[PDB]
């Protein structure tokens, strides 16, 4: 009926351009720059050459064929009922999920229209409400979202729920654990989570490093996060610089395989051992910055004598260091005497900190283990630094743009970093206004991400701190129980999403909650028919954000990653256009949530009597954006590219620290409370704390915890092959990192194309096996082949997966990406071996530590063996 | 008459399959009059080949994407009875209506390029995106793969022979199978990542590893390459035919020699201790 027009949009993997025609996508592609419209990029003049960036953007694979996903046949059709759920009679509580333990989801739900379902949901609403309270009515999506500023979950899904209910299930730092609950103990930066900041390091890295040292780091696999391809040709430029790359990861990583000049690959949970044995080689041959440590460290004698072996008789050695990680001693010692001598910048992690080595049992101590060495070498000066080689980029740090986390339309000041500036250009306390709550607060009640399942299950918890606890150092070790004080335990669970099954901590206890008899009530409110999604007793058909309106900034997170923009060549500022009408009977959040408002007799407060349009053009006028362009002008262009910033002067990460005077980067912290006279770092002594004195505080007042001492020690992970009584059952290590070819749990499954890809699922008798990679060495002791199914075990659980050997592990050490989409048992449900691939089945469900409330997924032990066809129906 | 050309560096692949994920976004839910039916879940016109090489500690692995040829001397065409056709640009496509019913056409390359699709009953494979290229709407005037990649390992050019020749002397682009004489106007740079073998080792001295010592390579015992250790007192030799060779070492004056034999694999020596 008509041409192809192109528009524009974006997502977690990159803006698009989006090719359409009668109403259907044809394609979406990377976008390329038009010179004569688009701003000019930034350029770096380095060792005698001259370094930009290419004039395009780039995407990630689960986003370039993210089109099989929109037109999914897994996509959620319209509103479904439980056929066994009965509201004014038997509710069956017993059968949720009776489908999925038959291998027939589909078969428990029936039909209903957009108006009975909403009828349905709101009677419940408004009974448990009046009966009970909204605070038994629990509600959480996940940790990540289809690409929008204002439908992100942290603006419309807030905006709403604070006006309805309800008990939050907090999320935990996932992507921070041993960062957030035990470095920020040793140098701060709380509103970062522990990360540390990035700012400028690109030009620093290319002007003086020497050597990069990735260390639980894999840029291309990770990007940072949202990032696509954007820092490939920077490590490209660095490579031909001739700066050396050694990588410390079980796994040879993809960043590894691609440019490696090392690779070592320490058995799970012993990074910790490789960092105290390079320490001690620096000590024993005088090879680190004293100067520095004199001036920025606390408790640094103390840990040395400990590093020494003086305290408790063993030193940390090399060669103990070997025996413990496999990793052969002279190496370890070799890469201490060249970082020592060399510009050599620490890459902890993807981002410039996380790492999937933080969330493990040996977390805490690796990410302390990180800092100390940086800070051993003088992290901040010239050549000298922690940096990933993903953040860094000059781009204008002047010019601001919200990212996601700012809040959007709930200006949320406290579960969304809406506070920090967002809120106050928002709003005007006149004609529009935030939406908080008085629930999902500290004095209120929420219960941990991590421990739905006990809170249902067993109806009390007791924990540590409430989701991320960014305000200080020591919020986190603030004591929560539940039920809160005169707070009612959970009747109603209002799930948005369902990824926990392939997401969390030892799983089959998400998939047992659903039938307690405690829950009354369960709505699920996603995209897709897959996960936790065939357990709810009503469903609500969302749609992804190219059936939608909205706007937002390339990778731009904000908040607890303040201006990680910088993660990009450019900052990239698109509308995101409603390219097609939502697909089935589906519709965007913001519209479900406006049916609700109106039938909960809510609506003008809700909405202001705005569409999503509407919104985004408020939200459009409150960023920096009206300086260059109109709404009118940048809605027809659909994109903008921010222009360069010449002539701001340059502000390197921690330069300011090392140099001891006033901290002088964008950063949004440390709060000038926690610092005498605007210098030093947010802990008390505003030095580097090898011995925590907060957590020497919180031991001194009786919260003994001997994995999480307040000195950074060799506390052995309690989940590893050498230290765990587990061990002789399971002698396997094994870890689980983020999927390459899926953003989590978006993009695998739902019979997208990625599914076809090779390193992703092996197709074994018409299904498509999740991956599970073994050394050859340990497959051929268990006669394990190439593409054989296999079944991999321990208490928790079985998972089926396709075996793939490989060199790329160390003997012992067996690799399989966590985040599965799908999850389809073999029998009972929460009883039985899955063969979708949730290794998350198989993972550690015990907190990182006593009050580290954290997930320590990535130290696994397991066993595997070729599968003999059983449903292993006995958990 | 200029013509296509494809030049693919297969030291810069990662295997992020934004190639495959391209093509599929381009051909999988949409028909192109002229050019293709729509694709079959499951087919591999761009095929990204992998290949690990070694053995843990020392073991490495590259990537070969590989689409159709679209080979100046294509056996298909010779071979097709009017099914496949050759464009005077050098794209070599398949007659989407012609070649319904004719599975044996799989069977005239011999790359294995072509697939067959149940649905269509039709060979199918790479168009190199031909509908696009003839399209001046397309403005990146470049295929699904060239353009989706965030690696940089696509160089899509229009040219003549004589100057695509040029460039294939300098440097050093090869193609697969040359011995068939089909002449791919695909090259791929950095190739013997994928084709050959290596040999590598450490070398320790007194129990730590050895910066700077020489290292020399022998076949038939002519110097066939040489390098000196790296701060891990590693070295390695890459690029290698199959056979038999000699490493000859010299560290502090102290010397090392033994032999290797290359065979469609490649050697890691271990640490050796002078
Ligand atoms: N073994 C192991 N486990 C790990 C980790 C690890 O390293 N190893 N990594 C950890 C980390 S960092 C994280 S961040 C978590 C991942 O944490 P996540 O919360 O678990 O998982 P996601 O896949 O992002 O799930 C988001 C859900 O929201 C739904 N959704 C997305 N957009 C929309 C929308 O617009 N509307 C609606 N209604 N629904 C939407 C999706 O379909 C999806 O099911 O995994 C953690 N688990
Ligand atoms: N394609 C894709 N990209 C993503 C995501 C995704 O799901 N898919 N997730 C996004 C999100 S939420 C986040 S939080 C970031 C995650 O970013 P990161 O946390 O940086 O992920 P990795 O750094 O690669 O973390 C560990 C790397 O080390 C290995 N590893 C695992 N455990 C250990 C250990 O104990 N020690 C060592 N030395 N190595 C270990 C793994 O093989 C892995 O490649 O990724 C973002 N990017
Ligand atoms: O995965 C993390 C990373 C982010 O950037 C975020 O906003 C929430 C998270 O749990
Ligand atoms: S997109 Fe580029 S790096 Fe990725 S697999 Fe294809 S050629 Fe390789
Ligand atoms: S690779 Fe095969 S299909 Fe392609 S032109 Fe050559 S012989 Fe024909
Ligand atoms: S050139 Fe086009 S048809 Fe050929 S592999 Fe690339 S994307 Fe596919
Ligand atoms: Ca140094
Ligand atoms: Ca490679
Ligand atoms: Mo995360």
């Amino acid at each position: 009926m008509g041409e192809v027009v192109r528009l524009t949009n974006s997502s977690t993997g990159g803006p698009v351009f989006v090719y359409v025609k009668d109403g259907k996508i044809i394609r979406m592609t990377p976008m390329d720059f038009d010179d004569a419209v688009d701003a000019p990029s930034w350029k770096i003049e380095a060792r005698g050459k001259t370094f930009t960036p290419p004039r395009k953007t780039s995407i990630a694979p689960y986003t370039a064929g993210f089109k099989s996903m929109i037109y999914s046949d897994l996509r959620i059709p319209y509103p479904m009922k439980r056929k066994s759920f009965d509201p004014n009679g038997e509710r069956n509580p017993q059968l949720r999920g009776a489908g999925l333990s038959k291998q027939d989801p589909w078969s428990d739900y029936e039909r209903i229209s957009w108006d009975e379902a909403t009828d349905i949901v709101v009677a419940e609403i408004n009974r448990i409400k009046h009966a009970y309270g909204p605070s038994a009515i629990l509600s959480t999506p996940s940790s990540h979202h289809m690409w929008g500023n204002v439908g992100y979950r942290h603006s419309t899904y807030f905006r709403f729920m604070n006006m309805m209910g309800f008990t939050y299930a907090d999320h935990n730092p996932d992507s921070w654990e041993g960062w957030h609950w035990g470095g920020m103990h040793m140098w701060g930066f709380s509103w970062r989570l522990g990360n540390p900041e990035q700012y400028d390091l690109l030009e620093d890295g290319l002007k003086h490093a020497e050597m990069i040292v990735f260390w639980s780091s894999d840029p291309e696999t990770n990007s940072g996060i949202y990032a696509g391809f954007e820092s490939n040709i920077r490590r490209q430029w660095l490579k031909d610089l001739g700066v050396d790359f050694v990588f410390i990861d079980p796994h040879m990583n993809h960043t590894a395989r691609l440019v490696a000049d090392k690779w070592f690959s320490p058995k799970i949970g012993t990074d910790h051992a490789l960092s105290f044995a390079i320490a001690y080689t620096w000590l024993k041959e005088d090879s680190y910055d004293k100067e520095y440590v004199a001036a920025n460290a606390h408790g640094f004698e103390e840990w040395a004598d400990y590093v020494l072996g003086k305290t408790d008789g063993t030193p940390k050695t090399c060669e103990w260091a070997e025996e413990e990680s496999g990793v052969p001693a002279c190496e370890i010692r070799a890469l201490a005497r060249q970082w020592a001598k060399k510009n050599t910048y620490l890459a902890a992690g993807g981002l410039g900190g996380w790492g999937g080595a933080c969330r493990a049992s040996h977390g805490i101590e690796w990410a302390r283990g990180m800092i100390a060495l940086a800070t051993m070498q003088g992290m901040g000066k010239p050549g000298s630094n922690m940096w990933s080689t993903t953040q860094g980029v000059p781009l204008d740090y002047e010019f601001y743009f919200p990212g996601y986390a700012e809040g959007g339309i709930s200006g949320d000041c406290e579960n969304s970093a809406a506070g920090f500036k967002f809120a106050w250009r928002m709003f005007d306390g006149k004609t529009t206004f935030p939406s908080p709550s008085n629930l999902n607060t500290s004095a209120g009640q929420h219960i941990p991400r991590l421990k739905i399942p006990e809170c249902i299950m067993g109806g009390k918890f007791q924990w540590s701190g409430k989701g991320f606890a960014g305000g200080d150092i020591s919020h986190q070790l603030h004591q929560y129980e539940y039920p809160a004080p005169g707070y009612s335990k959970i009747k109603m669970f209002w799930k948005y999403g369902g990824p926990h099954l392939g997401t969390m901590t030892a799983t089959n206890r998400y998939a047992k909650m659903y039938t307690h008899d405690s829950l009354e009530f369960v709505v699920s409110q996603s995209i897709w028919f897959e996960g936790e999604v065939p357990f709810a007793d009503i469903i609500l058909p969302a749609c992804t954000n190219f059936e939608r309106w909205d706007i937002s900034e390339f990778a731009n997170c904000s908040g607890y990653i303040p201006d990680n923009y910088q993660l990009c060549n450019h900052r990239v500022i698109s509308l995101q256009a409603k390219c097609i009408e939502p697909v089935g009977e589906s519709m965007s959040d913001y519209e479900i949530y406006r049916l609700f408002a109106k039938k909960l007799n809510i609506e003008e407060m809700f909405s202001e009597g705005k569409d999503e349009l509407a919104w985004c053009e408020q939200y459009f006028n409150a960023t920096d954006m009206p300086k260059y362009m109109t709404w009118d002008e940048f809605f027809k262009k659909g994109y903008f590219v921010v222009p360069d910033n010449p002539n701001r002067k340059k502000t390197v990460a921690l330069r300011w620290f090392a140099e001891g005077r006033e901290k002088d980067t964008p950063d949004w912290g440390p709060r000038l409370n926690n610092q005498v006279c605007r210098k030093g770092l947010q802990t008390t002594t505003g030095k580097v704390e090898f011995i925590a004195t907060s957590l020497k505080n919180f031991e001194e007042q009786g919260y003994i915890d001997e994995h999480r001492p307040s000195m950074h020690t060799y506390v052995p992970a309690w989940e590893s092959q050498k230290h765990s009584p587990l061990a002789v059952k399971y002698p396997l290590g094994m870890l689980s990192p983020h999927p390459r070819f899926s953003m989590h749990t978006m993009g695998d499954g739902k019979n997208s194309y990625m599914n076809y890809i090779k390193d992703h699922r092996v197709e074994v008798d018409g299904y498509k096996y999740w991956i599970m990679r073994v050394n050859s060495i340990d497959a051929e002791a268990r006669g394990i082949k190439n593409g054989d199914l296999i079944r991999a075990y321990n208490d928790r659980g079985s998972v089926i997966l396709a075996a793939q050997v490989t060199e790329c592990l160390q003997p012992g050490t067996v690799h399989s990406y966590e985040s599965c989409a799908v999850y389809d048992p073999l029998g009972t449900a929460g009883k039985s071996a899955d063969r979708g691939g949730c290794i998350n089945i198989l993972t550690p469900d015990r907190y990182i530590s006593k009050y580290a409330c954290g997930m320590a997924n990535n130290t696994a032990l397991v066993e595997i063996e070729k599968w003999d066809g059983d449903k292993y129906e006995i958990y | 008459m200029e013509q296509y050309y494809m030049v693919i560096d297969v030291a810069k692949c990662q295997d992020c399959n934004n190639c495959f994920m391209g093509c599929m976004d381009e051909h999988e839910l949409n028909e192109w009059p002229g050019y293709t039916a729509s694709m079959q879940r499951g087919h591999r016109w761009m095929n990204i080949e992998r290949r690990e090489r070694g053995t843990y500690p020392r073991n490495d692995i590259n990537y070969r994407p590989t689409p159709c040829m679209h080979c100046e001397n294509a056996p298909c065409v010779a071979k097709g009875n009017g099914a496949v056709y050759q464009r005077e640009d050098g794209i070599v496509l398949i007659d989407p209506e012609k070649a319904k019913g004719k599975k044996e056409l799989l069977d005239t390359c011999p790359y294995g390029v072509m697939y067959w699709n149940e649905e269509e009953n039709v060979a199918q494979k790479c168009t190199m995106c031909a509908h696009l290229l003839d399209d001046e709407s397309w403005a990146p005037k470049m295929p699904r793969c060239a353009h989706n990649c965030g690696s940089f390992v696509y160089e899509f050019l229009k040219t003549t022979p004589e100057a695509m020749a040029k460039k294939v002397e300098e440097e050093g682009l090869e193609v697969i199978k040359p011995e068939l004489g089909t002449k791919p106007r695909v090259y791929y740079k950095n190739l013997y990542r994928f084709e050959k073998n290596y040999v590598t080792a450490g070398i320790l001295v007194q129990g730590d590893c050895f910066e700077g010592a020489k290292v020399v390579l022998k076949s038939g015992g002519k110097e066939v390459a040489s390098a000196e250790t790296n701060f891990f007192g590693e070295f390695k030799f890459d690029a290698l035919d199959n056979g038999e060779y000699t490493v000859e070492i010299d560290a502090d004056g102290k010397s090392y020699s033994d032999t290797v034999v290359i065979d469609d694999k490649s050697v890691d020596l271990g640490f050796i201790k002078l």
